[PDB]
Order: structure tokens, then C-alpha cells, then sequence
């Protein structure tokens, strides 16, 4: 029997705390789909809760060397976006398109990212400098908040180093720029 | 001819049936069970208490049958140690065994090859030496050397592992040539214990609890059909759990035992 | 000769590593053991954190097992029981427990986040304490020399540094602080070295050991807080190990009595592997 | 002689008996105020003093007998040779745990040699013929299914199948249900076993081939009138005694209790009160102690030198067809029996056509006319007091508990004999050490640290490896 | 300070435990610990709780004060590979790694339990290493067949199949190290740790 949507959302909500439980539910539903039917529709339901498991592990862990004396940024937008940066710039990104960056500033092509390397805090540094320069062109417009949040919702440009497989690169750039200035690519 | 009684009968007819010599000079009745040489076996309770196996079972770790409370649970780690220790020494050679286990190896051997009057005179004298001082098992060599390599015995004896299991599994066959009632081993009860309960269990399908190591093995390798020098007592543990969730425990002694 | 357990020495050393204060080479056997020490006090705030670092780990094992019992349930046999049957006979009493396990999920999780702040907030300071000791130790280091190089009594430099460290390790000035206790220290630094008098020099040094004693003191007042927060954060945490052990126990008999569902000994025997610890490890 | 009975009342010269006669059964007649129970005990000494386990069956409702015997055995050292199954105890008062162990467990249905048909038909006691036909076929269906299925025979799992639809579901659906959530199949089993039952319902007056809702009323008239004596027989045995028969490994199984000279005192509730189900409880014994001696006895065992005298106290009430004759097989057992009864006029009155069988098969006949008795021998009649054994009573009467061990599960040995085979082939070929090279990125980076570091003490060396590896990533 | 050899000896446990309850293996048990400072002579461990003494000579009758040595709770079970993971506590999983002498695996596996139990910051790394020790076990299961990874079993198939030689035993245990599993040593690796952090931090 394929569990019904309500039973399934209940199963999600009982496993929204710990990484282990959410991953275990992901494994379970994969398992009892492939043992059973494993329809393409079942394949899509599986993809959805795979996204779920990734996102739980993705928004419950930035130790950030807490013992070393730093702190876990507690606005859970930034925690999640920094683990974004870490995962994607870590194990899904190598040369998506070497050195391309055109993120304009409101129909002006001057304030654009330098298209540096995508190394750890390297592309992060490039995006920090580029976001600072974009602020110089027009500083952080007070849009709203959510905990600690600042927005340029319809900001200038989204895509900087893009390609069909450039999910890692584009998402890393969004994270390192939305550490401060976020166009509100935030859901749940 | 003159009237008789319970006692004087025990003396008048202990010659002709010598398997009761080792008792006729005693009066066991006033003595107490659980103390001395002539002491009853241990129930699984009075056992796990003697070897301190008990523990009050915490839920989620060993799910109890819901209808059960005011009982116990036994520690696997010290149970499996106490049962293994009950397996006899290894078996290396008939000439290398306990000086009594060498005179009950012999009796079955004479019996397997049907040469009955050879076996009988072993046991008939073997008590008369025990009832009088110290018994000598060197009255049973000339049978032991003769059949030490008859075809049946080597078939029975090359098949097993430990010297309790063999001495038991020998009997399993030597009784097939008639009857070897375990009442002819009453010189055996004081001079040895772990044996007298291995012999006295074979033929049953439930052992005592003094000897459940050997009996769980003796069935394990009578199943595979293969010797196994390890211990295989993974079952005699499981039997003890089943026969300890049977005695209901009073609350006062419930709380003395600790997890 | 009063050694230190090699589970301790790994942890007791590696904490000092985070603080970058490995001044002792071999005294680590006698320093972080002697009760009236000073590296012990710099150590007693992050250590207890680690002690709550396992209790909020044991509890979060029940919590991990607790979600699994329900995740198995919620995926298979939830709706196949019609309302008004034996199916809803205890099922409603289960769909209660899902609610209780979903609040203890998002309250307990608030405990981890307060922990991770407590460690962060704590270490972030005690580091700011130790290094500022090192620097201020360096200045007294040189300055105490200029007060001792002037001595007609010839003494070295590294000899005196090893002399002072033993004054903080043979007496404490972290908690029982006074104006006479410093003199027991001052008479303990002198006696470790061979001989000195310096009656005005006993004054002439008191002004110099100040920056230690000050920077020492910001250990007491910052040990004023953190211990007060840690017993809380441990009393709260010890609780969560109990009332998970209940929700994990209530479910194992409530779910036990379904007619047409069961938990097989296959997945249970493997889910029940990390549940063989002890409970009574904090008090 | 070997066995002592007593001294002539007239003259004063004792009368023994010898093995050849005593192997022929004995038979005692006497009132209940005559003192006949001590004579069942005193003459059980005569067979304990030489290593021979009497079986003692009492349906006089005596509770103060097992105190006598355990004060008799214990006096002969072989206190380990005693089993006690007690039926005069409560009715379904035993559930789960127990404050103290009360009785041993008897279960003649577990180790199956397909002689139980010989006993189930006699524990029973066209209609009588169709009764034997129905049961015989289930036993093969069940005793077979026990050899491999997770089915423990007892007075229940057979009693559970006396209904028709679960029997029929074996037939038409060819699937095997039990008293658990389960699905068992009889398709692979040879048809030598399903066939007799399949053709049984067909010999009933009615059958509806598709469904059961119709055909039961076609047959429930005759199904009831043929299965009735057994399902009532099984009804008492499985619920009034759940601490005796619901076991798996009987402490007392009668092939042992004779072939080894063990003792077994058993006590039955009473036999002048409701014999409808207490003359059925003393027949689960003489059924088994007969149908495991005639046809179930597992190249030529010798004649025993010890008579094993089983003493039966009221053979009027229980009885199975022709017990006093013992077949040519078990002559090796050196067997005998001492039938007992309240009164000869009652002995016939007890049941049909039976006191002659015992009257024709016993060379010894005993009247205990109120000088305790006289002996009715073929040649001369002798009047004599019998033996009087007066066991001093025992302070504490422990019935020795056992365990329930098992041959290990076959889900585990067939694996063990399977790996040993594959591990045996490896160890002979000679290419036994592991050889293939695998490379991890972490075993390399945790060994590269342990080889470069120079600190000798192994633990301190270890943590330095973990430091450098962590700082590496 | 000898090295470890995974001795699959048939009847050493019977004697080894047998002594453990007596006093002669106990009266000595105090005498030998003092001489050796509760230090584990095989792998370097140094702790008070749960340490027991192994015999070097392969025999457990002769308990003189010189042949006996004191060794931690991971090495002791490494001397009886014919049953471990069954005899109460203790556990393991045979793996195939040649890069580390068996001592350099016991000792290195302690440090991976004192940085996973009492997390001091390296818990992220320690599990990553330990992930790659257990995972090797699927090779010693590929050569010798399924279900005989666990030393409780792979020990069983030896003396049940009758091998005794110092040679055919050695060549068979070549390049196999006994990785002590965390999840069965949990009643300990926390008892040692929590006892450590309570002496220091009072
Ligand atoms: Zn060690």
C-alpha cells in the first residue's frame, strides 16, 4: 500500500528535528517503493522526500567550529544558506564555466562580479566584494526582515556563472551574496 | 524365614543387586537436600541464584511478555560463561580421562559389542570397592584395551568433541543393546557430580540444570553430524530465560536484585 | 604517582589546545590534577559542557529511536483501519503520541541550540582570557627579570618562569583571593627559587603581579556565570532523557496492541543497537 | 526369588516371587478401608531396591501419597529419578508465571512416530468407523506437518482442527492456517498425505464443491455425531490442565520412563466423582504407556533383568482396548503391571467386556479381603500379610524442575553447514590469504599521519594523527 | 610489550574466564596492575575501569608473575577471536587493512572513541574515519563468503574446520585486523569518559 499524502506529511513532521530520523524516513520510503511498484510517480514522490532529507540535514547543522569559539549564526536563513555554500561548493562543483560573471546593477553593466575561482571562501570573497560594490552602486534597500533578514527582492540580476549543470555555482553565489543581501530565495 | 522391614530389606538384598551398595550404609532421609554429597539437583531458580545471573529487566531493552511482572531476567554474559565452563575438559584419549570416566567409558564399550558379561562384572565389583573404603577403577582395564578400537566405538567416539559429550553419546548406543538403567551409577554421585547428571539426562529431552552445557551441545552435534571443538551452548542459555520467566517473584525479594 | 586516565589526558589536553595555552610540558600530569590549581579552573567550564555533551547525546538516541517507531507506522497501516473498528480502538491514542513526539522534537531541539550557544559563548571568552594572560605573562616575564637581573643573587630567566608557574599550581588565586593569599604565593615563588628577601621588593613585585591577578580574576566572574548556566542546561537536559524514555516506552506497548500490524525483529534488532547504553550517567 | 511380598499368616515362612511370573501381570481386589494403597507402595519398594522405576497411577484422589513416595525414593538415593504430574490440582488456575512449580509436564504428542493414531483412536475409547477414518488422516497431515512446520502438537493444535472449515481450507484452498497470523502451503507436500482427508468429506452425506456456507449444513449433522467423543475428550484435556500439556519438551515421555527405569507417580482427581472426564484423564496414561510400547518402540535387545512394575490403581475407569497383553517387541523391557480395583463386582461393573481380558491375562490374582489379603495362585492359595513399608515422612518435598533445551534452529545450521563448506574449499586450494588491493582516501590519510609522526607513545601518537587529519580536512 | 596475534585457540576461553572468577587470578590481578600502572602493554591504554590480564605464552594455567601482562579491553578480546561479540560484552568486525599493525589499530581506535564520546570538536572527523574502517569489512566478507565477517563466526569456521598450525593460521589471518566496534562498547566508552571528566572537573 502506498501511504496517503496526509499520513506522509505527518511522517515528515515527526521527523523534522534530527538528521538521522529524516534520512531514515527517506530510506524507508525509497525501500518500500522499490520493493513495491516503484512507479515513475512513485519515483517522483521519492525525489520529493529525498529533497526533504537533504533539506533537514541542510538546515540543522552549521557547527562552524563552535568549539573553536565562533558561534552558530542563529537566524536560520543564514545557517541554511551557509550550509548550502558548503555542500555545493564542496562536493558538486568543479569548473561549471570557468570565470564568467555578469550580475548587473539595475540596467547598468558596470558593477559586475569579477568571475574569480570557485574555491572555498574564494568565490565567497569575490561575491562579497561584488556585493559590496553593488551596494556602492545602490546600498541595501530596507525591504523587510525575518529574524535577521535584509532583502532586495527584485534585485538587479540573478545569474552570474551559469550552465545547465551550474546549479552548484549559481547556488553558491546566491548564498555568499545573500549572507547579507538576499533577493528572498527562501522557502520551506 | 522372618518378617522384614524397609531398612532390613535394604541390607538383605544389596548383595544380589550391587547397584545399591553405595547407599545401604547410609540414612539419607534425615539429611537435607541442597546440602552435602547426596543433594538434589538445582531448579533453574536455585541455580541462577547460586551463580548470580539475575537482573531486573528494563523495558525497551528486553521486551517482557505483557502478562508478566514480579519475575527476573538473566544476564547472558555471565550465563554463557557459566554454561561453557560446564563443558568437560577436551577429549584427547581414553587413556587420558578422569579415573572414573575411564570406568564408565569401559562399561558402555563392552555393551556396544554385546559382550555383556564383560561389562556386568565391571559394575558389580566397582561398588563393592567403593562401599568399602576407596574404589579402584583399575579393575576395568582388560575390557578397555580390548574394544578401544572396535568399529562401532570409533564411529561413536571420533564424532564428538568433549569428554562429557562422548561419554554421554556412547551410552546413547550402549543402551540400544538392551537396557543400561542409570541406577547402576550410584557410586558415581559423590565421587563426581557433573558426570552423574550428564549420564542421567541422556535419554531424556530435558536436562537438569546442573548439566545444561553438555546437554545443549550433545544435541547440537547430534544434529549437525559433526564434531565441533567450540562450545555450542547458544540454546541452553535460551532455555534458562524461559525457565526463569516462570517463577513468580515476591516483591520483597524483587527489589534485592539489581540491573 | 597519581596519573591521569588516558581518556582524560586526550580530553584534558585537547581543550587546552583550543585555548592555545600549552605552557606546561610535563606538569600537565601535576597541574590539571592538583585541586588548588589554576589550569583546572580555566578547564572546569568547558569540561562540564562536555559532560552535558553526552547526556544530550544519550537522550537524543531515544529521540532518534522514537521517531523511527512512528515513521514505520505512519508509512504503512494508518488509514486501512476504518473509523469505528478495533483499528481506531487505540489508533487515536497513537495519533496523540505523534503530537507529543512532535513537540518534544521542537523543544529538545531548542536545547541543542542553547548548548551550542553555551559552548560558543563560553569558549569565545575563555580563549579571550588565556591569550591575554600569555601576553600579560610575557610582560611580567621580562619585567620580573629586570627586577631580578638587578639582584646581586644571580638567577636565570627560564628558571624563574618555571618558578612562577609552580606558584599558581601549588596555591590557587582564582577563587580564594585576598591580600594575604598573594603573600603565600609570593613566599611560594621565593621558596621555589633558592633564596630572596626583598622587603621593599615584596612591595616592588606586588605591583607587577597585578596584571596576572586582574586577568586571573576575570576567570572567577566569568566562572560566576557559566557554572550557573550549566547546571540549568544540564538539569533541563537530564529531564529530556526521562520523558523521551517514556514516549519511547508508551509507544512500544500502545503500538504493540494493533491487530494487523507489527514491528518485525529484523529492523528492530538493528534500530535497537544504539540503545544499549546506561541512563544514570549524570548524577 | 527376587521380589518379596510377604509372610504366610499361618506358619511364618515368607513368600517371594520370581521374575518369570512377576512379568505376568498381577491383579488386586479390595475395599478402600482395607489399606490397599500402602500395598501399592510397599510393593513399589520391592522394585525400587534393585534399580527399576515403578509407575504409580492413583485416581483415589490421594494428595498424601507423593509425600510417602518421595520419602521412599529419597531413601534410595535416586532422588533424581522422579517425575510427578499432578492432575488433582486446579482448573485453569495456572496462567503465566507461578508462585511455585506444581507439576511436571506430560505431552505424548510432540515426538511423533505415527503411532499416536494407535493412541488417539484409543484415547477415543458408520459412526465408530468414520471416527477412526477422520482422525487417522489428520494425524498424517499433522504429524507430517510437525516435522518441518512451526507447529507444536499438543492437546490444542489437534483440538483446534476438529472444526471443519479450517480442515476444509486445507482441502479445497490447499492452504494451511494455524492459531497465529500465518500462511502455510501444502502444495509441495506429497499427495500420500492430503488424499485421505480430501476423500473423507466426500464420504459424508453431502458436499457443495464451491463454498462452505452451504455444505456444512449438509454435513454438520454427521460431522458432529462422529467427531463428538473426541472433541469432548480433547475439550477437558487442553483447558483444565494448561500447566501439564501445553509444553513442547515433555519432562516425562514414556519411552524414556521405561527404557531407563525412571519413576513417575501420577495422581488423578477422583474416580467415583464425575468419571465422565476423570476416567478420561487416567486414560491419556495407559493409552501412551501402551501405544508407545506396542508400535512406537525404536538388532536384538536382550531381556531385562529387572521387572518394571507399573501399578495402576483403578483400571476400572480408564481402559484402552486390550492392555493386559504386551506385544512381542517390548518383551525386552521386562515389563509388568499391577492392576487394581475397588471391587470385582464393580470391576466388571466399571466398563464393558474388560475384566475378562485382565482376568485372562494375569497369572496372579489378588483379593484384599479384610491378615491383609490372600493370593489366588494357580496351584495353591496362600493367606498372608503383605509387605509393610512405612517411609518416614519428609520435611520438604521438592519436585525437581528441568529446562527446555532445543536442538538449534535449522535456519542456522543449514547456514553453518553452508559456510563451512565454502570455507573448507578455500582452505584446501591453498590460495587462502587475502590479496586484492583496495585504496581509500581516508585509510591512506590516517596512515600517512601515523607514519610521519615521531612521538613514540602509541596513544599520544594516535591523537596527533587525528589532529593532523582533521586540520587536513 | 609483545605484539598481537589473533589466536583462534579452541579452549583458552574456558580456562581464561575460569580463572577470572577465582582469587588466584585475582590476588595476582592486583599485584600485576600495580607493577604496570594499569597501562595497556600492547596498545598503550591507561585507565582504571575494565582492564584484565592476558597470558603471553598461549597457556592460561601457568600464572607466574612474569608471563602475565595487563592489556586493555580491546586487546584482550583480540586474543580470543574464536568468540567475541558473544561472550557478554566486547564486539568487533574483521576488516582488511594492511597499513596499520594491529596495535596501531587498537590504539588509534581509542582516540576515535574519545573524540566521539566526549566531543571536543573533532567529532565530525572521527566518524568520517571510522566510516572507512567498518566499510572495509565487506572485502573480508567477499573472500570468505557472506555472514562470516564477524569474528565470532570467522573464528568458528577455523577450529571447527580443524586448523592449528602456526603457519596455516598465520597465512590465513594475514592482513586482517580486528576493528573494535563502537556500538557494542558503549557501556564502556562512556563509563571511561564520564569517569574521566568527573575526576578532573569537580
Ligand atoms: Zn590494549
Amino acid at each position: 500500500t502506498l501511504p496517503t499524502r496526509d499520513a506522509l506529511l505527518k511522517a515528515m513532521q515527526v521527523g523534522e528535528t534530527s538528521i538521522e530520523a529524516a534520512e531514515y524516513m527517506a530510506t524507508r520510503f525509497e525501500q518500500i517503493l522499490t520493493k513495491a511498484k516503484l512507479l515513475p510517480e512513485c519515483n517522483d514522490m521519492l525525489e520529493k522526500i529525498k529533497e526533504y532529507a537533504q533539506f533537514v540535514k541542510f538546515k540543522l547543522l552549521s557547527s562552524a567550529q563552535v568549539w573553536s569559539g565562533q558561534e552558530r549564526p542563529t537566524s536560520d536563513y543564514q545557517n541554511t544558506q551557509e550550509n548550502k555554500a558548503e555542500f555545493l561548493a564542496s562536493h558538486l562543483e568543479g569548473l561549471p564555466s570557468g570565470l564568467k560573471l555578469e550580475v548587473a546593477i539595475g540596467d547598468d553593466a558596470k558593477i559586475l562580479r569579477g568571475f574569480s575561482s570557485n574555491g572555498k571562501m574564494v568565490e565567497g570573497d569575490q561575491l562579497k566584494t561584488m556585493d559590496g560594490l553593488l551596494e556602492g552602486w545602490l546600498a541595501k534597500n530596507s525591504l523587510a526582515i525575518s529574524g535577521g533578514a535584509v532583502v532586495k527582492i527584485d534585485n538587479t540580476g540573478n545569474q552570474t556563472k551559469v550552465d545547465p549543470q551550474e546549479i552548484r555555482q549559481l547556488i553558491n553565489d546566491s548564498e555568499k551574496g545573500v549572507a547579507k543581501y538576499f533577493a528572498d530565495k527562501g522557502v520551506g | 524365614r522372618k518378617t522384614y522391614d524397609m531398612k532390613s530389606l535394604r541390607a538383605q538384598e544389596q548383595f544380589n543387586w550391587p547397584a545399591i551398595m553405595p547407599i545401604v550404609k547410609e540414612d539419607l532421609v534425615s539429611q537435607d537436600v541442597n546440602k552435602g554429597p547426596w543433594a538434589m539437583a538445582l531448579t533453574p531458580m536455585e541455580f541462577a541464584r547460586k551463580y548470580n545471573l539475575l537482573r531486573k529487566d528494563d523495558a525497551l531493552l528486553d521486551n517482557p511478555v505483557p502478562g508478566e511482572e514480579m519475575t527476573a531476567g538473566i544476564r547472558r554474559g555471565d550465563a554463557k560463561r557459566v554454561f561453557t565452563m560446564q563443558l568437560g575438559p577436551y577429549w584427547d584419549g581414553f587413556e587420558r580421562c578422569s579415573p572414573q570416566a575411564y570406568a564408565l567409558s569401559a562399561v558402555f564399550m563392552a555393551r556396544m559389542n554385546r559382550d555383556r558379561d564383560a561389562a556386568n562384572n565391571i559394575l558389580k565389583v566397582l561398588d563393592k570397592t567403593f562401599v568399602d573404603g576407596k574404589p579402584d577403577f583399575s579393575v576395568a582395564r582388560p575390557v578397555m584395551k580390548k574394544y578401544q578400537n572396535s568399529e562401532l566405538v570409533q564411529e561413536v567416539v571420533a564424532k564428538h568433541a568433549y569428554v562429557l559429550t562422548v561419554i554421554a553419546s556412547l551410552l546413547e548406543a550402549a543402551r540400544e543393546d538392551g537396557v543400561v538403567p542409570s541406577s547402576e551409577f550410584l557410586w558415581l554421585k559423590p565421587v563426581d557430580r557433573r558426570l552423574w547428571y550428564m549420564l542421567n539426562c541422556v535419554g531424556r529431552q530435558t536436562p537438569y540444570s546442573e548439566v545444561a552445557g553438555p546437554f545443549a551441545h550433545w544435541k547440537a552435534e547430534k544434529e549437525m553430524g559433526r564434531r565441533s571443538l567450540v562450545p555450542m551452548i547458544d540454546e541452553a542459555i535460551r532455555a534458562l530465560e524461559i525457565a526463569v520467566k516462570e517463577v513468580r517473584l515476591t516483591p520483597r525479594q524483587m527489589e534485592e536484585l539489581e540491573p | 604517582s597519581q596519573w591521569l586516565s588516558t581518556y582524560g589526558t586526550i580530553t584534558a589536553e585537547r581543550i587546552l589546545g583550543r585555548y592555545n595555552i600549552s605552557l606546561p610540558q610535563d606538569e600537565i600530569l601535576e597541574a590539571i590534577n592538583i585541586p588548588s590549581s589554576f589550569y583546572r579552573h580555566l578547564l572546569q567550564i568547558p569540561l562540564k559542557n562536555v559532560l552535558n555533551g553526552i547526556v544530550i547525546q544519550q537522550a537524543s538516541d531515544y529521540h532518534v529511536y522514537a521517531q523511527k517507531l512512528l515513521i514505520d507506522y505512519l508509512l504503512s497501516g494508518e488509514s486501512s483501519k476504518e473509523p469505528d473498528s478495533q483499528g481506531a480502538g487505540t489508533r487515536e491514542s497513537l495519533e496523540d503520541e505523534r503530537q507529543r513526539l512532535v513537540q518534544l522534537g521542537d523543544e529538545f531541539h531548542k536545547l541543542e541550540l542553547e548548548q551550542d550557544n553555551l559552548i560558543a559563548s563560553s569558549q569565545a571568552s575563555l580563549m579571550k582570557i588565556s591569550i591575554d594572560w600569555n601576553t600579560k605573562l610575557e610582560t611580567t616575564l621580562s619585567k620580573l627579570n629586570s627586577l631580578y637581573k638587578n639582584t646581586n643573587s644571580k638567577i636565570k630567566k627560564n628558571a624563574i618562569r618555571k618558578a612562577l608557574i609552580k606558584a599558581f599550581i601549588h596555591c590557587d588565586l582564582v577563587k580564594d583571593q585576598s591580600q594575604k593569599n598573594k603573600y603565600q604565593l609570593i613566599d611560594k615563588l621565593n621558596q621555589t627559587l633558592a633564596v630572596s628577601v626583598g622587603a621593599e621588593l615584596k612591595e616592588s613585585i606586588l605591583t607587577n603581579l597585578s596584571e596576572l591577578f586582574q586577568i586571573l580574576e576575570a576567570l572567577n566572574t566569568k566562572l560566576d556565570e557559566f557554572t550557573d548556566r550549566t547546571n540549568h542546561l544540564s538539569q533541563q537536559a537530564k529531564s529530556f532523557r526521562t520523558q523521551f524514555y517514556e514516549v519511547i516506552l508508551r509507544i512500544i506497548e500502545l503500538i504493540k496492541l494493533l491487530p494487523e500490524y507489527k514491528i518485525d525483529p529484523a529492523q528492530d534488532a538493528i534500530n535497537r543497537e544504539p540503545l544499549y547504553f546506561d541512563r544514570t550517567i549524570g548524577e | 526369588g527376587i521380589t518379596f511380598f510377604g509372610n504366610d499368616r499361618k506358619t511364618g515362612e515368607e513368600l517371594w516371587f520370581a521374575n518369570d511370573d512377576m512379568r505376568t501381570h498381577a491383579l488386586i481386589f479390595g475395599s478402600t478401608g482395607s489399606g490397599k494403597t500402602e500395598t501399592l507402595v510397599s510393593l513399589s519398594y520391592n522394585a525400587l531396591v534393585q534399580g527399576s522405576g515403578f509407575i504409580y497411577v492413583d485416581g483415589k484422589g490421594d494428595n498424601s501419597l507423593y509425600a510417602k513416595v518421595f520419602s521412599m525414593v529419597r531413601s534410595m538415593g535416586r532422588e533424581d529419578d522422579l517425575l510427578l504430574i499432578n492432575f488433582m490440582t486446579g482448573a485453569r488456575d495456572i496462567v503465566g508465571p507461578q508462585e511455585k512449580r506444581l507439576s511436571n509436564t506430560l505431552n505424548p504428542f510432540c515426538q511423533g512416530s505415527s503411532s499416536m493414531l494407535t493412541q488417539l483412536v484409543v484415547s477415543l475409547m458408520m459412526w465408530k468407523g468414520r471416527a477412526i477414518a477422520f482422525v487417522e488422516a489428520l494425524m498424517r497431515l499433522l504429524v507430517y506437518m510437525r516435522d518441518e512446520g512451526a507447529i507444536l502438537l499438543d492437546a490444542n493444535t489437534i483440538r483446534n482442527y476438529f472444526d471443519l472449515q479450517r480442515l476444509e481450507s486445507i482441502v479445497i484452498d490447499k492452504v494451511f492456517p494455524r492459531d497465529d497470523q500465518e500462511s502455510v502451503n501444502i502444495e509441495t507436500i506429497p499427495k500420500l498425505v492430503t488424499d485421505p482427508l480430501r476423500n473423507y468429506l466426500n464420504t459424508l452425506p453431502g458436499y457443495n464443491k464451491e463454498k462452505k456456507g452451504k455444505q456444512v449444513s449438509q454435513v454438520l449433522e454427521q460431522h458432529g455425531f462422529i467427531t463428538m467423543q473426541l472433541v469432548r475428550s480433547f475439550s477437558s484435556l487442553a483447558d483444565t490442565y494448561g500447566h501439564i500439556i501445553r509444553t513442547n519438551l515433555a519432562e516425562v515421555d514414556f519411552k524414556d520412563v521405561v527404557l531407563n527405569r525412571r519413576i513417575l507417580v501420577v495422581l488423578l482427581p477422583a474416580l467415583e466423582k464425575s468419571p465422565d472426564e476423570l476416567s478420561n484423564l487416567g486414560k491419556i496414561i495407559v493409552s501412551s504407556l501402551k501405544a508407545m510400547m506396542a508400535a512406537g518402540l525404536g538388532r536384538k535387545p536382550t531381556n531385562a533383568p529387572t521387572p518394571y512394575m507399573c501399578i495402576l490403581d483403578e483400571y476400572g475407569y480408564y481402559a484402552v482396548q486390550g492392555f493386559a497383553v504386551v506385544p512381542a517387541q517390548a518383551r525386552s523391557l521386562g515389563f509388568s503391571a499391577i492392576f487394581a480395583g475397588q471391587d470385582l463386582p464393580a470391576f466388571q461393573k466399571a466398563s464393558k467386556e474388560e475384566a475378562a481380558s485382565i482376568g485372562a491375562n494375569t497369572n496372579i490374582k489378588i483379593c484384599m479381603k479384610l491378615g491383609e489379603a490372600h493370593i489366588f495362585f494357580k496351584s495353591k492359595i496362600v493367606r498372608a500379610r503383605m509387605f509393610y513399608a512405612n517411609p518416614k515422612p519428609v520435611k520438604q518435598l521438592k519436585i525437581n524442575q528441568f529446562l527446555k533445551v532445543e536442538p538449534p534452529p535449522d535456519d542456522y545450521l543449514m547456514k553453518l553447514q553452508k559456510q563451512l563448506a565454502s570455507f573448507q574449499s578455500i582452505l584446501e586450494s591453498g590460495d587462502l590469504s587475502i590479496n586484492k588491493a583496495v585504496e581509500n582516501e581516508e585509510i591512506t590519510l590516517i596512515s600517512k599521519a601515523l607514519k610521519e609522526s615521531t612521538i613514540v607513545e602509541p596513544i599520544e601518537r594516535g591523537v596527533a594523527a587525528l589532529i593532523a587529519f582533521h586540520g587536513q580536512n | 610489550r609483545c605484539e598481537l596475534k589473533l589466536i583462534a585457540s579452541p579452549g583458552s576461553w574456558r580456562l581464561y574466564s575460569a580463572r577470572k572468577i577465582d582469587e588466584r587470578f585475582k590476588s595476582y590481578e592486583q599485584k600485576i596492575f600495580q607493577r604496570d600502572r594499569y597501562t595497556c602493554q600492547f596498545c598503550g591504554f591507561q585507565a582504571r575501569l575494565y582492564q584484565d590480564i592476558v597470558n603471553l605464552d598461549g597457556d592460561y594455567t601457568n600464572n607466574r608473575l612474569s608471563n602475565l601482562v595487563t592489556a586493555c579491553c580491546f586487546c584482550a578480546q583480540c586474543f580470543f577471536v574464536e568468540s567475541v561479540g558473544v561472550g557478554g560484552y566486547g564486539g568487533g568486525t574483521l576488516i582488511y587493512l594492511p597499513e596499520l599493525t594491529q596495535a596501531e589499530l587498537n590504539s588509534l581506535c581509542h582516540v576515535l572513541f574519545c573524540a566521539i564520546t566526549n566531543d571536543t570538536g573533532y567529532k565530525s572527523s572521527a566518524q568520517n574515519i571510522y566510516r572507512s574502517f567498518k566499510f572495509r569489512s565487506q572485502i573480508v566478507e567477499e573472500k570468505f563468503g557472506e555472514g562470516t565477517s564477524d569474528p565470532a563466526i570467522f573464528g568458528q569456521l577455523m577450529i571447527d574446520s580443524g586448523v592449528n598450525s602456526e603457519e596455516i593460521r598465520e597465512k590465513l589471518f594475514k592482513n586482517i585486523r580486528l576493528l573494535p566496534s563502537r556500538a557494542k562498547f558503549r557501556k564502556q566508552i562512556e563509563k571511561w569518559a564520564a569517569s574521566a571528566l568527573e575526576e578532573i572537573a569537580d
